[PDB]
RNA sequence: CGCGGGGUGGAGCAGCCUGGUAGCUCGUCGGGCUCAUAACCCGAAGGUCGUCGGUUCAAAUCCGGCCCCCGCAACCA
RNA sequence: CUUUAAUGUUUGAUGUUCUAACGUUGACCCGUAAUCCGGGUUGCGGACAGUGUCUGGUGGGUAGUUUGACUGGGGCGGUC
RNA sequence: AAUUCCUUGUCGGGUAAGUUCCGACCUGCACGAAUGGCGUAAUGAUGGCCAGGCUGUCUCCACCCGAGACUCAGUGAAAU
RNA sequence: GCUCGCCGGAAGACCAAGGGUUCCUGUCCAACGUUAAUCGGGGCAGGGUGAGUCGACCCCUAAGGCGAGGCCGAAAGGCGUAGUCGAUGGGAAACAGGUUAAUAUUCCUGUACUUGGUGUUACUGCGAAGGGGGGACGGAGAAGGCUAUGUUGGCCGGGCGACGGUUGUCCCGGUUUAAGCGUGUAGGCUGGUUUUCCAGGCAAAUCCGGAAAAUCAAGGCUGAGGCGUGAUGACGAGGCACUACGGUGCUGAAGCAACAAAUGCCCUGCUUCCAGGAAAAGCCUCUAAGCAUCAGGUAACAUCAAAUCGUACCCCAAACCGACACAGGUGGUCAGGUAGAGAAUACCAAGGCGCUUGAGAGAACUCGGGUGAAGGAACUAGGCAAAAUGGUGCCGUAACUUCGGGAGAAGGCACGCUGAUAUGUAGGUGAGGUCCCUCGCGGAUGGAGCUGAAAUCAGUCGAAGAUACCAGCUGGCUGCAACUGUUUAUUAAAAACACAGCACUGUGCAAACACGAAAGUGGACGUAUACGGUGUGACGCCUGCCCGGUGCCGGAAGGUUAAU
RNA sequence: AGGACCGAACCGACUAAUGUCGAAAAAUUAGCGGAUGACUUGUGGCUGGGGGUGAAAGGCCAAUCAAACCGGGAGAUAGCU
RNA sequence: GCUUGAGUCUCGUAGAGGGGGGUAGAAUUCCAGGUGUAGCGGUGAAAUGCGUAGAGAUCUGGAGGAAUACCGGUGGCGAAGGCGGCCCCCUGGACGAAGACUGACGCUCAGGUGCGAAAGCGUGGGGAGCAAACAGGAUUAGAUACCCUGGUAGUCCACGCC
C-alpha cells in the first residue's frame, strides 16, 4: 500500500522547520511552548 | 470554410470544425508577448471564487491594441491570426512609421489592406473614428467608454452596435443585447463588423473539446447532496423547489441590477 | 373503533355560511309551427326542504338522536 | 362655519441648471527605471452614488432549540 | 414496463416441463411528454433469457504430483 | 572448489529522493537474526569520502512566499508596489587507462578545455537599473542519413581432443580506442551587399523596424557521423615468472572488412493539424547622463586564481516508507544472443542469487494443479469456476446502420524439414575499375562481395508442423444508459455522476456572482457569437392543456403601513 | 486525423479462490479494463474545521469524517450502569 | 456539291427576365413626452379584451420589419413555375433591318441531369402587420366550426434539402 510518510528535508523545513515556526506570531508562542517544557529538540531541526 | 469531419469515433461524428485558409500558419510577433498563465479561478485567498475553471492548455498573451491612441498615421495589414485570448480574430497591422500593432481583423479586411487611425479617415472597415464625425445609423464595434480607455463595446465574433441617436455630447447605441444607451460623443469607435463571424456556428462535438478550452464539468444541483447545494436530496429525483443558485437567491428570474452611479445612461433595458 | 362533508320536485344542483321573501336547466301535461319526429318558442302544476322533539314572534335555517353514502384502516423486525 | 382670492410668512415633495463636497478600476506628468499609491493639471459625472445611525419588509444562506405522556413493545387510533 | 397491488393476469412462441424471458391484448391499484416521452447504429469487466461449442460443475467422484497437516530435533506465541 | 537449479526489460549495473557509517578490516557470540552460528547490515576497536571541468553553493527567473513605503482593518493582522527570495527550468569548461581491503569524469600517467584578475606590446573610443536580436520552446506523423550494438568472415594465438568420426566448409577465445583540434559532409534555413531618408522603438542611436534605389546572383548561419590526428601511446588473448598459496612482478600477436540496425543522434529539424503552444539572465550589439596625455574595449603572449560543501554504502530494498531482516509501495538512465512483429514470452551471456528452520513419513483433511471411461449444465440463486477458442497470409462475411461501421462477424484452406526454379530469387547495400570536374567527405557509371523475404513444384517424416511459452469463445432476442471517461481508498464501478448538444434566466463592465469585517482579487487583463446559475443529457421524430396554490417579474391608483 | 482498434511497461481494481490472531490494519495468485488521452507521473507550491475540495459518494482532508487532530474550558452533565 | 432548314456576325428596340448591393415615401405597431377625457374596440346583437394607475382620439420625435397605392391594361417578359417603387453593377433570351458567310452542322428523345408556387424541414439571424395550433367570449341541442378579442410556429433574409 502507499504508507502517509514520504521524507523530504525541505519539505520538512519549508512549513515544519525552525524558522517557519519563527516566521510569524502565533508560531513564536509555539516555541514560548516548547521552551516552557524546555524540549532539547527545540523544534524539527539539522 | 464551414465543414464537418467523417465519423470515426463516436464523438468524431458530430465534429463541426471552423477551418479558416487565410489564418497564418506561422509563429507569431516576438515583441508583443507576455505569459498568460491561468490560476484556475482562484484568488489571493486561493478559494475557487468561480466554478468551472481549472486546467486547460498553456498558453501565452499577445497585447492586441483597442485604444488606438496613434493618429493620422495609415498602416497596412499583414497578417491574420486567430488569437487563443479571444473568440474573433487579430490581425497583424504595421503602422508605416515603424511599429506594428495587433488590432482586431473585421469582416472587410484582407491581411494587404491599409488601414487609417484618425479623425480625417472616410468610412472605410478598420478605421478608427468619432461617432460625431460618422453618419449616425453605420455598423461599428469596440466602441469606447471613457475618452481613452480603449473600446468595451462588442468586441467578440461576428458582433456589431447600431449608432442610433447623437445629440450633442451624448451618442446613443443599440447595443448587441439591444441595452439602449447614451455614452460620451468624443469617443472613439471602429467601423466594420468584427470577422471570425462563424464561431457560433463551431460544434465542439467531443467532451474533451470543452475541456483543453478550461471549462470543469458542471455537477448539476439535483446531483449534490441537501448539504451542499440549496437543492439536493430527493429519493428517486424528487425536485419540488424552486430553483436557486448555490446560495440562496432564487434564480431563472431575479434581476441584479443594483449599481446606481451607473443607472442614468441607459434609455431601455433588455426588455 | 375514528375523522370530514353532504342528504332539497322525475334527474341534479341554488338558497344554509350571516334566521321573517324557496330559484335555474333538463324533464312531464299541452299547443302551435312542419306533411312527421326531434329541436325550438311559451304557460301552468309539481319541493312533508330525510324524520322526531326542543328554542324564539317565524324553522329549509340553530341544536341533539337514528338511517344512507364517499376517502383513508388489514403496520415497523 | 363652509366655499374660496391676492399677499406676507413657514417648512415640504418634484423638474431643470450650476460647481465647490464627494466619486472617478478616464487621459497625462512627477515622486519613480514602479500596472499599487499619493499629490498636481484636465475631462466626465454630481449633491446623486456610496458609508455610518435608526427602521419596516424579506430571509433555513446561517445559528440556538422545541417537537408530551399513558399505552398488555412502539407506531396509528383514542384519551387526559 | 427498473412502474401492474390483485397475479405465476390473458393469448401465442421457446422446452417433455417456462413464477424468469420475447411478442402482443389494455383491466394504467399508482406511465407520460427537459424531475423530458418514444425509438436508436455504435459501445459496455452492466441486468435477464436461449442456443452452439467445450469441459469434473453434476450423475459419482477415482488416481497421481507438489506445499501444510503426521513424526523427530531447535525456537516458541495467541484470543480466553 | 566442482556440479545442480533461478532471474536475466531483472531478483543485473549506476543516480536522485530519503536514511546516516548499515561501506572495508580485525576480533568476539551473552543480548539481535523467528533454528544452530567460529556468519552477518549485531557488540567493541581502527580505517575510509582527495574535484577549476559532476551536483549544489553561485547568476537569473516561473507557480508562489515575504514584502521599505502605501491602502485597509477593534488589536493581532490582511493584500499588495518597488524590490527580494524560490527549480521540477535556462546559463562556462574532461575524457581514456591504471590503481585500493574500502574512494576515484576527484588520486596518478597521458592528452585537452573554460571563466575572470594583474602585467606587457601594438592598435582603438568606450560607457547603464535604457532599446533591439538571441535565449525561446506545442501535439502527432512520415522519411533520409548515421551511431550504440550485434552477426559473419579474414587475420593472429591455442587445440586436434578421456565412447564412434574430427588437419578440416573443424572448434574456442580476441579482434578494443574517448574528450579536444582540423576538415565542414548527409541535411535544414535564408536571397546577400551598398546608398539615402524617417511623425517608430518612454530620450538618443550607426542596432532594429519601415519606404524607395543599386548591383550580383550567391554569400552566410547551422550541422550527427565519417576521415586524419589524439596514438611508433594505452589496453590487449595467451605465455614468462615467485606464492604469505590471497595475488604480484614482466612481456606481449592480430587489432580490419562487410552486412544488419535502434525508441539514441542530426531533430531546441521538416510536413501537417488544432486545443495555438514559459520568464529572466548569461551572450552579441547601439547609444544616454558623461569621461578622452586617461579610464576602458579588441587581439596575441606570460603568469596566477577557481574558494565552501556533498563525494563512504544501500538506492524497485534485511539500510527509504510500512512497529518487524514485512510476499506491498518508490522517479530516471543503460539495457546483449537465438526464436519472435515486440521492452510480450521461453532458454541463456554479463552479473547477482537459492529466498536464515531442517530431516523423515507419504493418513484423513486443506491449498495449487495434471489426467479421465459413457454422458455433457442433468449443477446452481446464476455456466461461478474450470475447459475451450487463441498466430500469420488468403478466401469469404448477414440483420441493421447516423453509410464510419457491424467485422478479426460467422465459417474455412495452406503452415514443418530438404532439394530444385536459383552452386540462395525479387529486393537492399555496395568496393575496385572507367570517365569527367566549378578537385572535394564530389557526380555518373560499374558491378565483385555481403545480406536476404516470399511464391511454385517434387520428395520425405510423425498420430499431431501457429506442434512449447505465448495467444479472442461465438451467435440470437431485449431493458437501461449515448459513447471514451469518473465515483463510495478499505463490502456497492452500475441504470449513479460527467459528457458534447439544447433551453430558460441573470449580466452593459468599478458587470452579475464569489472569497474577504475592509482593502484587494478571481470573473478577465474576457466584455453579449461573452461570463455566471439552474434543468436535461448524442442523433432522429416531438415536447400538448392548466397562472387556481407557491415563487418571480412588471404596474403602481387606492387601503394599510416604521423611524422621523 | 482519431477522448480509433489489439496488446506490454504504467495506472486502475470486475470475478473467483487463498487469507481473516494473514506475508499484508484490503494483499497475493490465475484470468481482466484503459493504455496519444477528460492519460499517467516526479519535484516545488496554493486553498483549511462549520471551512477546504468534490466528473457529487455526504466521499476525502496523514490507518480518524453527517463536521480532523492537539491543548484549554473541564473533575462539563448523566433522573442511567 | 447547292440552297429555300438551322446557326453566326454588323446596327438598333421593348420589357415585373434573373442575381447582388444601396435608397425613398405612405401606412400599421411599439416606446417617450405634451394637450385632454369617459368611454374605446367589436358585431346581426353582445361579450371577452383595453380604460379614471388615465385609453381611444390628436400633435411631435425616434426605432423597426414587411409589402410596394396611382401608373396597371384578356398589357409585357420567360421553358414552366413565376416575376412589378426607383437607382447602379454583372448578365440570359426573344424581335426587327439591309447584306454577307458556314453549307443539313437538323427534329425528337427511354435512361440520365438541371430548374421547379405554396406548404414543410435543418443552421444562424430577424420578427411590424398578418396569422395554423391554442385560449377565452358568443352562436348552438352539441360548435374542440362560421363571428370577435389576443396569439406561438410560420410568413421575410443568407446557405442546403424536399
Amino acid at each position: 500500500m502507499k504508507r502517509t510518510f514520504q521524507p523530504s528535508v525541505l519539505k520538512r523545513n519549508r512549513s515544519h522547520g525552525f524558522r517557519a515556526r519563527m516566521a510569524t506570531k502565533n508560531g513564536r508562542q509555539v516555541l514560548a511552548r516548547r521552551r516552557a517544557k524546555g524540549r532539547a529538540r527545540l523544534t524539527v531541526s539539522k | 470554410a464551414v465543414v464537418k469531419c467523417k465519423p470515426t469515433s463516436p464523438g468524431r461524428r458530430h465534429v463541426v470544425k471552423v477551418v479558416n485558409p487565410e489564418l497564418h500558419k506561422g509563429k507569431p510577433f516576438a515583441p508583443l508577448l507576455e505569459k498568460n498563465s491561468k490560476s484556475g479561478g482562484r484568488n489571493n485567498n486561493g478559494r475557487i471564487t468561480t466554478r468551472h475553471i481549472g486546467g486547460g492548455h498553456k498558453q501565452a498573451y499577445r497585447i492586441v491594441d483597442f485604444k488606438r491612441n496613434k493618429d493620422g498615421i495609415p498602416a497596412v495589414v499583414e497578417r491574420l491570426e486567430y488569437d487563443p485570448n479571444r473568440s474573433a480574430n487579430i490581425a497583424l497591422v504595421l503602422y508605416k512609421d515603424g511599429e506594428r500593432r495587433y488590432i482586431l481583423a473585421p469582416k472587410g479586411l484582407k491581411a494587404g489592406d491599409q488601414i487609417q487611425s484618425g479623425v480625417d479617415a472616410a468610412i472605410k472597415p478598420g478605421n478608427t473614428l468619432p461617432m460625431r464625425n460618422i453618419p449616425v445609423g453605420s455598423t461599428v464595434h469596440n466602441v469606447e467608454m471613457k475618452p481613452g480607455k480603449g473600446g468595451q463595446l462588442a468586441r467578440s465574433a461576428g458582433t456589431y452596435v447600431q449608432i442610433v441617436a447623437r445629440d450633442g455630447a451624448y451618442v446613443t447605441l443599440r447595443l448587441r443585447s439591444g441595452e439602449m444607451r447614451k455614452v460620451e460623443a468624443d469617443c472613439r469607435a471602429t467601423l466594420g463588423e468584427v470577422g471570425n463571424a462563424e464561431h457560433m456556428l463551431r460544434v465542439l462535438g467531443k467532451a474533451g473539446a470543452a475541456r483543453w478550452r478550461g471549462v470543469r464539468p458542471t455537477v448539476r444541483g439535483t446531483a449534490m447532496n441537501p448539504v451542499d447545494h440549496p437543492h439536493g436530496g430527493g429519493e428517486g429525483r424528487n425536485f419540488g423547489k424552486h430553483p436557486v443558485t448555490p446560495w440562496g437567491v432564487q434564480t431563472k428570474g431575479k434581476k441584479t441590477r443594483s449599481n446606481k452611479r451607473t443607472d442614468k445612461f441607459i434609455v431601455r433595458r433588455r426588455s
